């Protein structure tokens, strides 16, 4: 289940490389 | 040559540069237009981080290339 910031778009997110994929998804969950 | 960048949003800016050009620059050109800083925006090309100090040919950036732009935190 992923939930993406009211300023976020799946399909460039997904466009961007894992490891800053996962910087991104992990500060989402730190505030998540 | 141009690029075009795509925001984290789907925003997409077609900013006129050179093969000569530095990435520092680039980024000075979605400032103007995005208002966004240096220090925060992010470049990636192909997977790769540019470089404040190289030039879009260096990185085989051609017209018409697309870029992504990924925002930090500060």
């Amino acid at each position: 289940k992923i939930t993406f910031p009211s300023d976020i778009d799946p399909q460039v997110f997904y466009e961007l490389p894992e490891a800053v994929q996962k910087e991104l998804l992990a500060e989402w969950k730190r505030t998540g | 040559m141009q690029i075009f960048v795509k925001t984290l949003t789907g925003k997409t800016i077609t900013l006129e540069v050179e093969p000569s050009d530095t990435i520092e620059n680039v980024k000075a050109k979605i400032q103007d237009k995005e208002g966004i800083p240096p220090d925060q925006q992010r470049l990636i090309f192909a997977g790769k981080q540019l470089e404040d100090g190289r030039t879009l040919s260096d990185y085989n950036i051609q017209k018409e290339s697309t870029l992504h732009l990924v925002l930090r935190l500060r």
